[PDB]
């Protein structure tokens, strides 16, 4: 079986570097070229460059030149690409690649990815902050309501309600990376109007990083 | 050369036949590359050479085309095919297309939140608007503030396709500072999907 394993997942701070390097086995290394691609969160595919494993013949698109560097170990049949000076467009998914097929270099077997998070941030739980019922937030006989999860780094975060009791209507979003470095989401679950004035609600709001647990009580 | 996509976004129901469209604009193309990449995972190739399976990939899955438009068909949609498909050409990409699965249009369910008193002390302030359980996906949230029209301030972010009802949900939210938010009065979150016959407001007065 062909396959391309890359690093975990790097945090770096605005101007600085990242190194990520692709294991390569099932196959003979100096064989066929390894290409680089990242993708944008919520985006498409872009090729970065591709490397020759024989003698590390290289060629970049015009956009990365001089950003990127392309290396290679023969010997234990490791590939490396480097970026610098890294700005917070540069946090994405990087895949190195290489192609099975004979005298073609673009079919590509793809690496589990690495995400890269290019921000200034250091850990920090979160700010939880109640997304309160009102006449705003009610329709035909159906509430909603939630929990702001504003301000924490890295991810993730979990999130329940009144301790895994209410399941059904409830949405947690993807967490949005906001221009601080920070990230920010929010949890919200639809109830029947009704049951606003009886049943307590509650928000149970988990950051492992920071070891950081908030319960908040969201009232109209 | 560029390689650009069509739909952006395709909704079919599952055993329906789906066909993916990718244009060449150089026009002289005998080799394409097709992937399939699931919400969190790596690309898999499924075809090359324009009309070639990858070993081990079902035999519903067929692509065509010479010169400058390539197609990538599936003859009977597996759930498991539901996903994002991307087309190839050298070091280019199409856009990628979107498999979703096909619900009944849905309207969205509108709510707004005020910012907290408790976000308040931090010094910002959030307005947050609910779109909820709606199909499909594509919606457009506008914030208006004393009537002014909001850009670039605010943020959104959608989930899954719900695998019980095949409905999306979006968050939006409106950042502002503490100092702005009470400079004006009316806050409003304007929306727009083709199941709503015009544009729906949600608002409060602070």
């Amino acid at each position: 079986q062909v396959q391309l394993v890359e690093s975990g997942t790097q945090f770096r701070r605005p101007g600085a570097s990242v190194r990520l390097s692709c294991e390569a086995s099932g196959y003979t290394f100096i064989s066929s070229f390894i290409h680089w691609i990242r993708q944008g969160p919520g985006q498409g595919l872009e090729w970065m460059g591709w490397m020759n494993p024989r003698h590390g013949a290289v060629n970049y698109p015009r956009r990365f030149q001089g950003k990127v560097t392309m290396t290679r170990d023969t010997s234990i049949d490791t590939a490396y690409m480097e970026l610098r000076d890294l700005r917070s467009d540069d946090t994405a998914m990087y895949f190195c690649v290489t192609s099975r097929t004979k005298d073609y270099d673009w079919d590509f077997v793809w690496g589990q990815g690495t995400l890269v998070v290019v921000s200034s941030a250091s850990t920090k739980g979160p700010s939880v902050f109640p997304l309160a019922p009102s006449s705003k937030s009610t329709s035909g006989g159906t509430a909603a309501l939630g929990c702001l999860v504003k301000d924490y780094f890295p991810e993730p975060v979990t999130v329940s309600w009144n301790s895994g009791a209410l399941t059904s209507g409830v949405h947690t979003f993807p967490a949005v990376l906001q221009s601080s470095g920070l990230y920010s989401l929010s949890s919200v679950v639809t109830v029947p109007s009704s049951s606003l004035g009886t049943q307590t609600y509650i928000c149970n709001v988990n950051h492992k990083p920071s070891n950081t647990k908030v319960d908040k009580k969201v009232e109209p | 050369i560029q390689m650009t996509q069509s739909p952006v976004t395709l909704s079919a129901s599952i055993g329906d036949r789906v066909t993916i469209t990718c244009r060449a604009s150089q026009r002289i193309d005998n080799w394409v590359a097709w992937y399939q990449q699931k919400p969190g995972r790596a690309p898999k190739l499924l075809i090359y050479k324009a009309s070639i399976l990858e070993t081990g990939v079902p035999s519903r899955f067929s692509g065509s085309g010479s010169g400058t438009e390539f197609t990538l068909s599936i003859n009977s949609l597996q759930p498991d095919d539901v996903a994002t498909y991307y087309c190839q050409q050298f070091e280019e990409f199409g856009r990628g297309t979107k498999i979703d699965i096909k619900r009944t249009v849905a309207a969205p369910s509108v709510f707004i939140f005020p910012p907290s008193d408790e976000q308040l002390k931090s010094g910002t302030a959030s307005v947050v608007c609910l779109l909820n359980n709606f199909y499909p996906r594509e919606a457009k949230v506008q914030w208006k503030v004393d009537n002014a029209l909001q850009s670039g301030n605010s943020q959104e972010s959608v989930t899954e396709q719900d695998s019980k009802d095949s409905t999306y949900s979006l968050s939006s939210t409106l950042t502002l500072s503490k100092a702005d938010y009470e400079k004006h009065k009316v806050y409003a979150c304007e929306v727009t999907h083709q199941g709503l016959s015009s544009p729906v407001t949600k608002s409060f007065n602070r």
